[PDB]
């Protein structure tokens, strides 16, 4: 699909509260001003926090929940210049529209908004936020954003929820306002949801998807974000293994303290190359088996670079097909063999031995 | 299986052993987690069953619960269950083995006491035991069943749309109030064990209003639960399985073969049934 010809979208997470401000009366051509407006809302309990007083541009203001109707489904939506239209946060496509260019002002930029005029307004949160797991509490309600309003800004300990029937779309909108507006809190405050939450994890690849859509045109934040089970497990077996002061600790922690030492000893940890392994996608991939997508490493003023397979020139295909080739008068099958020989009597080892020889890149 | 909060209490010494252990409903899935034994030797109550019909014959039921309390007794001995106020003195916890006080007092969360108890036993050789690892073993089961639900996601959707009123039913029962705004103090595993054991009054659904019984069978309580009547005299509890008078000034009812004759017709119960207001639901 694409967004039909006078229409925009502009995002601004602000959005999540509605901008009453903002809009202004259209007018066609000719300036016949439409004051007649009505609006479009995810549901009933929208319209409850929305206030008729803040617009006296106009003398008569509707809204009213969005249903997808059928027979009107159409790339190019009917036209209906009499009342100007909007759309707040809409989930699926509108098959209608008001006076002049129609705007939609909404978060998320869902499929549909793709082929889209778009504009982002966006600004940097700098403040990560973090879940944590203990298996005091705050219960926050599963969706309605202001029956918990100031508490979010009170504590740090957020207890989540749903309802059986809830549309996943519904679920990603509520999750990603909270991510927003903790984004605008001043600490990072503790998700904790009561879920199965595989399905969770599928609805963060999800937002994965979403960020990236945005970033077709965004800010490149430096957002955080995280595999969730597989790195998360690995992890916990990792600072097992270690003494663990906190378990509560947080990944980065372990990340930036590699970093302190990565660049003296020119060469990748272990812990980042089983990250970008380990993940489904954006790994080795067991989603394709794709280890091709070795990391090539970079550090200011380097005239050479960290592959994940040594040193390596700048700017080339991270090995050469010539080479000081691993010529075969080394690698002798037979003098393979011997060694092992060898080795396997004076160790009296029966099982369990195996060698290769090692192999070069550009660089020896 | 077994999930009886009694079957996982342990003794702490070979003699009082718990020998008369929790009933086979232990393993059973009620989600009481606890055997109607211990709900009779501690509480005076029994579980029942309401049938329910989805408008229909195909299946809906409710648990449901009678007590056992007589029609004569007043006070403390009406008082089913306590408040965190008078747990104590109503249990006279120091007759009940320190285990059980113990648990007790982790239901109601003095852990002030609990864990002075602890310290005292930390070094004590029964207590190197594993008796410790039984204790953190009922933690955790407390664990996996409020923190993952009772006062979270029950307290949550009870908070958000589908609460009973256990509320009175008629105002002028004055003696009844606003106690229900009382049950938002106790803990999770009470509140959601008071749910499961109490039926409403009342339904409301898309379908209708549903009225289950014409007058409220019970009061709401000034610390925990007290079987009495909202209004009047105590209805008759009859009761099942020494120096008293025992006088019954029946009619000399010389009609014998009674039941000899009567026996197809209808033998009405008559053991006290639990309402409370008013539940609502959405489909
Ligand atoms: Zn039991």
């Amino acid at each position: 699909m694409e967004c039909p010809f006078q229409i925009q979208v502009c995002i601004s997470d602000r959005f999540f509260a509605f901008p009453h401000n903002l809009v202004e009366p259209q007018s066609d051509v000719g300036n016949k001003l439409i004051e007649n407006l009505i609006v479009y809302v995810p549901t009933d309990d929208d319209r409850l926090y929305i206030d008729k007083k803040q617009f006296p541009k106009f003398n008569s203001v509707l809204v009213y929940r969005h249903e997808h109707d059928v027979n009107i489904d159409s790339r190019s939506p009917k036209k209906t210049a009499s009342a100007t239209i909007v759309y707040w946060n809409p989930l699926v496509p509108i098959t209608e529209i008001g006076a002049g260019e129609t705007r939609v002002f909404s978060v998320l930029l869902t499929n549909n908004l793709f082929y889209c005029n778009t504009m982002i307004v966006h600004h940097e949160n700098p403040k990560c936020p973090i879940e944590f797991t203990y298996p005091n509490l705050r219960p926050i309600a599963c969706e309605i954003p202001l029956s918990h309003f100031k508490e979010l800004v009170e504590s740090n300990d957020f207890l989540l929820c749903f309802n059986l029937e809830t549309s996943t779309m519904v679920k990603i909108l509520s999750l990603k306002r909270i991510f927003c507006i903790f984004q605008y809190r001043k600490q990072p405050a503790r998700y904790v949801i009561n879920l199965p939450h595989e399905e969770i994890d599928n609805l963060y690849n999800k937002l994965n998807w979403e960020r990236t859509r945005r970033l077709m045109k965004g800010d490149v934040p430096s957002n955080c974000a995280t595999v969730n089970r597989s790195s998360l497990k690995y992890i916990k077996q990792a600072q097992s293994l270690l003494g663990i002061p906190d378990y509560s600790q947080t990944v980065v922690d372990f990340v930036k303290m590699f970093q302190k030492i990565i660049f003296p000893y020119q060469l990748v940890p272990n812990v980042i190359i089983k990250l970008n392994n380990f993940d489904q996608m954006v790994s080795s991939a067991p989603n394709k088996a794709e280890p091709y997508k070795k990391i090539r490493l970079f550090c200011k003023n380097d005239s050479i670079a960290i592959s994940s397979s040594g040193i390596v020139p700048i700017n080339m295909p991270d090995f050469s097909p010539p080479n000081t080739f691993d010529y075969s008068d080394y690698a002798n099958r037979t003098n393979i063999n011997f060694v092992t020989q060898r080795v396997l009597t004076d160790g009296g080892f029966s099982s369990g031995i195996t060698v290769t020889p090692v192999k070069y890149n550009y660089y020896l | 299986v077994n999930r009886c909060i009694f079957a996982s209490i342990v003794s702490f010494d070979a003699c009082i052993t718990y020998k008369s252990p929790c009933s086979p409903d232990a393993y059973h899935d009620d989600g009481w987690f606890i055997c109607n034994n211990h709900l009779i030797k501690r509480f005076k109550m029994s579980k029942m069953v309401l049938p329910i019909f989805d408008e229909d014959d195909n299946q809906f039921k409710m648990t449901i619960a009678r007590h056992l309390v007589g029609n004569k007794e007043r006070g403390i001995k009406r008082i089913l269950i306590p408040s965190a106020t008078n747990y104590q003195d109503v249990f006279n916890l120091n007759s009940m083995m320190q285990a059980e006080q113990l648990i007790f007092h982790l239901i109601y969360n003095n852990e002030n006491a609990v864990n002075t108890i602890c310290d005292n036993l930390k070094y004590t050789e029964g207590f190197t035991s594993n008796t410790q690892r039984v204790i953190h073993s009922v933690y955790a089961t407390t664990k996996s069943i409020l923190d993952t639900t009772n006062p979270n996601t029950f307290c949550s959707r009870v908070s958000r749309d589908e609460l009973r009123f256990f509320d009175v039913t008629n105002a002028r029962a004055l003696r009844g109030g606003a106690g229900d705004q009382l049950f938002n103090n106790y803990s999770g595993f009470l509140q959601n064990l008071i749910r499961r054991a109490v039926a409403p009054e009342y339904l409301q659904i898309d379908t209708e209003e549903l009225r289950f019984r014409n007058c409220a069978t019970c009061i709401i309580d000034e610390t925990g639960l007290v079987a009495s009547v909202p209004d009047g005299p105590e209805l008759y509890n009859p009761i099942r399985s020494r120096l008293q008078i025992r006088n019954v000034l029946k009619f000399e009812g010389d009609t014998r073969e009674l039941d000899r004759t009567l026996s197809g017709y209808e033998e009405y119960p008559t053991y006290v049934p639990l309402f409370l207001g008013y539940q609502i639901i959405n489909s």
